[PDB]
């Protein structure tokens, strides 16, 4: 089913810890996945002012 | 240095997720395959057991 | 009589030998099984039948 | 006749109406989150004798590298939050802050916002009356644990009402020698060191024989709605540090010696329970002023 | 943003036709304008610095519902980028443009007995650049054209002898004189180079300044954002 | 005339069920979850997934938190809960089975003890204040004791203070300066601050007529105590379950902290086995604390 | 006239001047560090079942292996803080740590022992005089919240001179019953229960009526240079260890209640800017002291 910000959401019969090492291994790489937008601004506070 | 390392703040996410594999590898030890305690009792002896 | 049970494989652990060791150990085997070393994106929306 | 009351219950002022909608209250949370992220690479930085860990912090607080020969003060969000705080205490400080930089800061992090995560344990005490006879002098000291000291003179058992009000949830009282109360319209038990008292029965009367002054010490405590990074020890820190900048030199507003009292007295205001929701966000906000100043410096006696 | 980035008469024009009156407006109370205040500004001073809260300071301030307080949150939106508190206006004016309640008769608004010298005292011109003076004079003569009070505009410009040299060269009638008009209103824009990430003095300037910085970052991830809310909806 | 403090005044008897091994086990469990479950909780605020919380919740609780119902906190919390009402009172029933909370305390293993450590308790004992004729004398507080003395007769008067036995050191200090000296021994200079180990025996102080005297009092007691000991927790969690009415129990005495209720228990017979009890009740005290803020309910 | 005094205020006893070089606050900023780390190793014991973290942990802290034989007392670093914290308080306590061995025991970490880089707020409530009337009696008790009773037996009102002296930054006033208090040659304002000074302003009257008893309670706030691992917390129970451990008895000395009370009463000294510096040195080594005892129980 959809998510309200248009992720699909998938519920299936799984095990405890299965779903608890793979679903904390997915918000680890979603922490460093960001916008493009938002690593522009990144990269502009590194480079000179120009 | 291996003993006295601290970890940074942005430590990597493959770090902690081995941290958190070892951390559920010793606190629910079932799920793997071992156990702390065990018990030895003769078949004369009924045992409440998960039925 | 029926059940589920959560397979994820057996892992021998020694006594004598640390187990904070043994357990990174297998925690680096358990991420390559799973698939969850190398940054990545849950793509299942699609495993689905109407 | 007589009547007596705490000093800090009296005239509670009104506090700010603004800054209260979801997008400010993102923006304080937002803030506390960075702050704390200042001082853990603070602490790194002092042990990796190195400025790497501090100018990440830093530029993520404050859009801006730290400057050589320039004092670090925080930036657009220290100026953003310092001013909020101030408009959090009275009506009487303006609004400065525009909506669009509180939004522009409420993005750095993803913080939810929630004020009403958790609970907290308030321990002013709360005497908002105490009714003497002509004969007897009742006196009221403390807000932590307050003494009432009465003297009878004459005559036989005078009876004290007192009146606790109704937010605070459990009172205990203790006195110097055993001494006799009851609410109203209930018989007098035998006399005992200490009463558990809840302070929606009642009002309590006591009983106060000739000579042999009796001292009453009053402890109370109280839980109001707070997010689940609130710490009272950061709060209070941060308190002192705002009262001696001189951010609450405000006019036509009341001083209190701590953030327990200045909580307590606005919710035993009327229409305190929405006063309560402004005070838990400047706690907040106070929480992060705290982290942000201990982590840049700027007085030198 | 928006209003603030328009650096021609044209461009002004038609963004208040586009723009309904619900964006001039504000629904936060904010507070009461020209009163003494001590603010903080720990870049400079540890001592708290003095400054008097105006109508033009960019935060919302309450305002009265009359016909005065309406004309006055426009001016401020057009000036500052932020209005005024008036409250309960009521749907039927919300939905018109800002333009129409200027320049038409059909808004059931009477905006004749309108004292611009009064209106002028209370935006505090004699604190706002050759930008925002630019711009309150196009908005006082539009209203002054509409309602057939060109003596009166005329009679507070000779008054007023720094607006006089600084008025807009426009006709409100003619659509000649727009587009041929060369005047630069633009308050905030992209600049070359950067400007620094510091805070001023003024609650006017460092508010305009906040606009600046912002507007760069609003320009690259405002089309998406936007398009999202716009998206199954009926404009007002 | 005798005077004495009111916190310590009759203490009830503890409760003496669930002191055993495997029990004090179940409390350190307790704590060790409870702390993990608060921690993630923070955790999980500031980051966008739920994952960290939903992994604790399910240790602590054993079943996966669910948005329609509420967050109860699961077999432990009631296991728990009813553990701290048994140690309060021995009139509260002891009902809560051992092997229930034998299966808990199996969840997590714990490496040390309940006397590992200490913990230093500032609350001062006066256990009586002996005044002679015309001598009135009041004690008020328990964390700082006043010592109010004001005597009418002609001549000055001594005043007996009895501190106990149990507490290591006592501070005292004047309005004015007072002279105070053990028994039988020449009376010093005076001076503002005196500094007293309780085991040297009955001091005492002399009283001129002229004004009152009031002596401000401090005292410091160690008590064993494990490692994961927080004074600031237990305070909190005393005053949570006060309110929640676990101690809501007839003929019990009420204390206003943690502070009195331990020092209280000590200065009693059969002090030094009341005070394990307690000990464990801090700890139980300590995980319903960050329990109850992460579970509010 | 009757002078009163807060009783922690008199008869400051001179601090020591060793072990306040860059060394030795290395040194002392090491010892909390790796004490810190020996606390949070027992919890990182309890995650395992092995005691290697704290074996780890104990032999960087005392240069040696732990053993099951005797007592786990910390080694050359247990002796080292226990004798510095004796030289911090009295000058008359000898130096007998070398600096040879501190210079070692820096080494340990790669902490820079800046004790000028954040600031602590403190509590104390410095009265250093209340000046009353010959019918007056003014009684003062308390540090932490200062309660002063004064009662008025005369036929007209009395003035009292509070003196809050120079270096505490604010003093908030509440009074059981409303009262006027205004500064010297200045207007007195109507009565208000609360009131807040600037102690530097200049000393304050008070108005004394006849009849019921007038209380005021004072609460301080000081603002006083600290290091950023500066733990009030642990601060004040280290100082309640040291004390009952007998780490400050020594031959004419002055005790204190807390370490509130220690070091507002050296800042309030004929020179007390110095005796500051080495008092929050003093908590900086109370703060691992307190960490190590309890980590190691003797």
């Amino acid at each position: 089913y959809p998510d309200a910000d248009g992720n699909d959401v998938s519920i299936i019969f799984s095990g405890a810890m299965s779903h608890a090492i793979f679903t904390y291994a997915q918000s680890q790489w979603n922490k460093n996945i960001i916008k493009l937008d938002d690593y522009i601004r990144e990269i502009t506070l590194t480079v000179p002012k120009q | 240095k291996l003993v006295g390392h601290n970890y940074p703040v942005y430590v990597e996410p493959v770090v902690n997720i081995m941290n958190f594999i070892s951390a559920r590898f010793v606190a629910d030890s079932s799920y793997f395959g071992y156990t702390n305690e065990i018990m030895i009792m003769p078949n004369h002896i009924n045992v409440p057991v998960d039925d | 009589h029926a059940l589920i049970k959560e397979d994820l494989g057996q892992w021998p652990v020694e006594t004598g030998i640390s187990l904070v060791n043994q357990a990174g150990v297998f925690a680096v085997q358990l991420a390559n099984k799973l698939g969850i070393d190398k940054p990545f994106v849950l793509d299942a929306g699609s495993n689905y039948f109407t | 006749a007589n009547r007596a009351t705490s000093a800090f219950l009296d005239n509670p002022h009104p506090v700010g109406v603004n800054y209260v909608d979801e997008g400010s209250r993102q923006f304080v949370a937002v803030a506390e989150l960075l702050a704390s992220k200042l001082i853990d690479s603070s602490r790194e930085s002092d042990e990796s004798n190195s400025d790497v860990p501090f100018v990440q912090a830093y530029s993520k607080f404050a859009d801006d590298n730290p400057r050589h020969l320039r004092v670090k003060t925080g930036g657009k969000m220290a100026n953003a939050l310092t001013n909020v705080i101030r408009s959090y205490y009275s009506i009487n400080a303006p609004a400065i802050v525009p909506q669009v930089e509180i939004d522009r800061l409420a993005s750095k992090a993803t913080v939810s916002g929630d004020m009403y995560n958790s609970y907290a344990i308030f321990n002013s005490v709360p005497i908002v009356e105490v009714l003497s006879p002509a004969r007897t002098t009742v006196s009221i000291v403390g807000s932590d644990r307050a003494d009432v000291t009465m003297l009878n003179t004459g005559a036989g058992a005078a009876n004290i009402t007192f009146n606790f009000g109704q937010i605070a949830e459990t009172v205990i009282l203790k006195g110097s020698v055993p001494f006799q109360l009851a609410r109203l319209n209930q018989p007098m038990p035998a006399a005992r060191f200490t009463y558990k008292l809840r302070p929606l029965d009642g009002p309590f009367i006591v009983v106060l024989p000739v000579g042999n002054p009796l001292v009453i010490s009053a402890t109370a405590a109280t839980r109001i709605q707070v997010p689940l990074a609130f710490n009272k020890a950061l709060v209070e820190s941060g308190f002192q540090t705002a009262m001696n900048d001189g951010l609450f030199d405000i006019q036509n507003v009341n001083y209190y010696s701590s953030f327990d009292e200045f909580i307590i007295s606005q919710y035993h205001a009327q229409d305190g329970i929405n006063r309560v929701s402004t005070c838990v966000i400047l706690g907040l906000a106070l929480q992060a002023y705290d982290q942000m100043r201990r982590a840049l410096p700027v007085r030198r006696v | 943003m928006d209003v603030l980035s328009k650096g021609s008469l044209k461009e002004l024009l038609a963004h208040l036709e586009k723009t309904p009156l619900e964006e001039a407006i504000s629904y936060r109370i904010g507070t009461v304008p020209y009163q003494n205040v001590l603010i903080s500004r720990n870049e400079y001073y540890n001592q708290l610095y003095p400054d008097t809260t105006s109508l033009i300071d960019g935060v919302s301030r309450e305002g009265q519902r009359n016909v005065n307080g309406l004309i006055m949150s426009i001016i401020s939106y057009v000036v500052s980028g932020s209005g005024h508190y008036i409250p309960n206006i009521g749907f039927m004016l919300l939905r018109r443009s800002i333009l129409d309640i200027l320049t038409k008769h059909d808004t059931g608004l009477v905006t004749n007995n309108l004292n611009y010298g009064i209106i002028a005292r209370n935006l505090t011109v004699s604190k706002m650049n050759c930008e925002q003076r630019k711009r309150m004079l196009i908005c006082f003569k539009l209203l002054a054209y509409k309602d057939g009070n060109q003596n009166d505009y005329e009679i507070y410009l000779n008054q007023n002898i720094p607006l006089k040299q600084i008025a807009p060269n426009f006709i409100p009638g003619d659509m000649r004189t727009v587009i041929h008009n060369q005047d630069q209103l633009a308050i905030v824009g992209i600049p070359a180079y950067r400007l620094t990430q510091s805070t001023e003095l003024s609650i006017r300037d460092d508010n305009a300044k906040s606009y600046k910085l912002g507007y760069v970052d609003w320009y690259n991830s405002n089309s998406f954002l936007r398009e999202r809310s716009e998206f199954n909806l009926i404009r007002l």
